[PDB]
DNA sequence: ATCAATATCCACCTGCAGATTCTACCAAAAGTGTATTTGGAAACTGCTCCATCAAAAGGCATGTTCAGCTGAATTCAGCTGAACATGCCTTTTGATGGAGCAGTTTCCAAATACACTTTTGGTAGAATCTGCAGGTGGATATTGAT
DNA sequence: ATCAATATCCACCTGCAGATTCTACCAAAAGTGTATTTGGAAACTGCTCCATCAAAAGGCATGTTCAGCTGAATTCAGCTGAACATGCCTTTTGATGGAGCAGTTTCCAAATACACTTTTGGTAGAATCTGCAGGTGGATATTGAT
């Protein structure tokens, strides 16, 4: 049991790099910040979600949530991204 | 004579007086207007509650004021006794909000 | 209506001045007003945007003030007095 | 695979439960585990692209602390966005005071 | 009869409103029992605190009115209620009449 | 459209200690935000305690060392004080 | 016991900080801040530790309260 | 002989320092510290090997950043010597004390 | 700015053990199939609350002199804190072990969640009140000129 | 050491806009009688965690010296604070018109609950492997002397 992060930080650091591979406290390091912005988005997507006497964390509450939290075109391309996984998981 | 005061006489005259009271320093009309020139800029035809107005206002005139006080007790900090841009500065960075 | 333009510069200098007497200072620079508006104006771009960006999702049109104590909140600059 | 779906590397259906399991809301639309994997992947995806670049700078072929580091604090928006964290084993940027400099 | 939960507490404010928003709230699954009450209470206690240090600004004002400033003058002038409310700001509030010493005349 | 405040509370919390004291609205409303945000910031602290230790329940218990964490010097002693005093007359009648 | 941090370890903190000069008083002062430090961090850790009804400080124990801080701790737990 | 002029180590050491990645402080006297402090809150602790690197990795961050706002204090008031007056502008500037 | 004589980084090379990464498999989830509850979207539509104008008035913002005295550039020197080569002891560290103790389970008695039904306590008007804002003036300092 | 010249104080005043009371409806506590679970309370492994024990080796503490950095005292170019006067524009009061919150209603399209069914993701060996880590040999960066 006590399950993490790993194996998808270590798949997608294949991709942009398959010569590159990681040390074990670097490893450390990015499963903490996984956890933090993952933490965060979804903190502010719960006040969004009180806030409107709402009672559904639609998707639209992560987005918009994501541009409040995220900096410049960090935000950008990170709500496509989103925008994207989700057009495709959709359709088919 | 005329009566005039010496320098500076009159600038700690000032400092206890705005110190006792609590009336927003900015003029209302103009802040208000530059409010809704700035939102104007970020998503267009947008309505506001007059006390909406009034609370970011609230929060400015305060948000300056402390800033205001971090940059003096920096200005003391370098033996002078006039703020500057200099002296704004720096409060900032160690502030974080640009460092 | 009629155009909003320049109006950063409404924030008069003897405003300005005022501020900074409740604030303690006793000499002011020369220089010192264009900065402080600079930086009142990055505040309000900050505050209001965040705001604003509450009216956008609530699919309102008005800015309300929990708008803006909502945001206010954000940037760690937490109000009290206006709306619980 | 739900996360298959959507193309991501990120497990959609971790997050899924992450979240009905978090004290978040009362219920969880689709939408959101989704959207967020893709969130959390796009950045770990940033962090790394750009930490590569940094181990390859140094000549070394494997990401330590400090290679994270770097590609954080020299990239403006990542400084940003981790303004208020701290990086075990990362240092600091080399960065030395004109003024102290010799001459 | 009935007795209302805050008054077995003895408490002056709403047990059950405290017990509600908890609930509704999300900040967990299921609300203990004397949760809404012990809370109720700090609440309670902490509300008569700054009430009573500012009762007294009025009163070294000569006003019988609790206004916004006597409050920050409570807050900011008490070492523990100012760490408390650091980052929180007082609509009307005002500032301690504070003056850096080497600024004054001689 | 009728919506909630302590104010009614706040008020008997106020000729209290004070009898032949008074409140400003403005006042009553700075006062409002206040207790609101404590609020928040012990449940939603007490809240993180519960997902740390596996607890499903937040208990009384959690929220004291939710005071704890969250209150400074004295006035968390004679916080719990208060509270604890509070729940245990509850409790036994 | 505080005065295990010593001098020299001191500088070197410091120079890593960008400090090129160093005045002889520092050294204490240094030292002060860092007792308040380690104290509030490690109090608000132990009540956690405390109310988890445990006995042993863990990794967790530092992060949570290191978070509860503003110091936000990676790689140590997460 | 030949001695180093003055501070010309200093930058040869901030320099080096800055290029590593070590935890300054000397491992033992510290975790001693630790319990020595999270004594006299509690009685009989156990500690994680693990928390006390947390408890130091954190400890020196802080320390690092605090000199680097440090240093631009004494170099803001036309010195070039962090002092102890250096340090405080900086702590009651970031909302310590 | 060069000359030389210390001391220093710094690439170049290079070998094996502490790690990294790769395997080989078990429970624990994650994913389906069906069958339920619901949140909150769409379409009115009542009606505050917000946007705009007017008008007259006086409350400031501007802009201009003038010069007091604050910031800044110098100069000087006592002495504090960096560089060192010395001498010595406290951190390093390497296991080794026994055991205090996080953690697992397995029941279950106590404490919560539920689902309705009365029964208040609270919220949103009007009816009455009454601190205290805005002026008015003498009494006191508090300044700044002689 | 005196005196005007002003600004700060402080108590008395008095109508009125901001509380303080006075009063009805009704959403939400409270009271009950079930239908779950939750979280300890004994019972007990395997960790990790203290602690003892035992040698070098840096790393720290000293005591010498003095280079150059921090402070104190002058000086003055001139920047910024204090007045004054000119007249612009922010207030203050009131009125409308209606854009658009909000309160209902109505209900699909979407999310939740079990009972199973499938694979994946975390472990603990098993198979590589990149640097740590030394060790020279070659400019680099310094520092003192012509
Ligand atoms: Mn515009």
């Amino acid at each position: 049991r006590k399950e993490s992060y790993s194996i998808y930080v270590y798949k997608v650091l294949k991709q942009v790099h398959p010569d590159t591979g990681i040390s074990s406290k670097a490893m450390g390091i990015m499963n903490s910040f996984v956890n933090d912005i993952f933490e965060r988005i979804a903190g502010e997507a719960s006040r969004l979600a009180h806030y409107n006497k709402r009672s559904t964390i639609t998707s639209r509450e992560i987005q918009t949530a994501v541009r409040l939290l995220l900096p410049g075109e960090l935000a950008k391309h990170a709500v496509s991204e989103g925008t994207k996984a989700v057009t495709k998981y959709t359709s088919a | 004579k005329p009566h005039r005061y010496r320098p500076g006489t009159v600038a700690l005259r000032e400092i206890r007086r705005y110190q006792k009271s609590t009336e927003l320093l900015i003029r209302k009309l103009p802040f208000q207007r530059l409010v809704r020139e700035i939102a104007q800029d970020f998503k267009t035809d947008l309505r506001f509650q007059s006390s909406a107005v009034m609370a970011l206002q609230e929060a400015c005139e305060a948000y300056l004021v402390g800033l205001f006080e971090d940059t003096n007790l920096c200005a003391i900090h370098a033996k002078r006794v006039t703020i500057m841009p200099k002296d704004i500065q720096l409060a900032r960075r160690i502030r974080g909000e640009r460092a | 209506r009629k155009v909003l333009r320049d109006n950063i510069q409404g924030i008069t200098k003897p405003a300005i001045r005022r501020l900074a007497r409740r604030g303690g200072v006793k000499r002011i620079s020369g220089l010192i007003y264009e900065e402080t508006r600079g930086v009142l104006k990055v505040f309000l771009e900050n505050v209001i945007r965040d705001a604003v960006t509450y009216t956008e999702h609530a699919k309102r049109k008005t800015v309300t003030a929990m708008d803006v104590v909502y945001a206010l909140k954000r940037q760690g600059r937490t109000l009290y007095g206006f709306g619980g | 695979t739900r996360s298959s779906r959507a193309g991501l590397q990120f497990p959609v259906g971790r997050v899924h439960r992450l979240l009905r399991k978090g004290n978040y809301s009362e219920r969880v639309g689709a939408g959101a585990p989704v959207y967020l994997a893709a969130v959390l992947e796009y950045l770990t995806a940033e962090i790394l692209e750009l930490a590569g670049n940094a181990a390859r700078d140094n000549k070394k072929t494997r990401i330590i602390p400090r290679h994270l580091q770097l590609a954080i604090r020299n990239d403006e928006e990542l400084n940003k966005l981790l303004g208020r964290v701290t990086i075990a084993q990362g240092g600091v940027l080399p960065n030395i005071q004109a003024v102290l400099l010799p001459k």
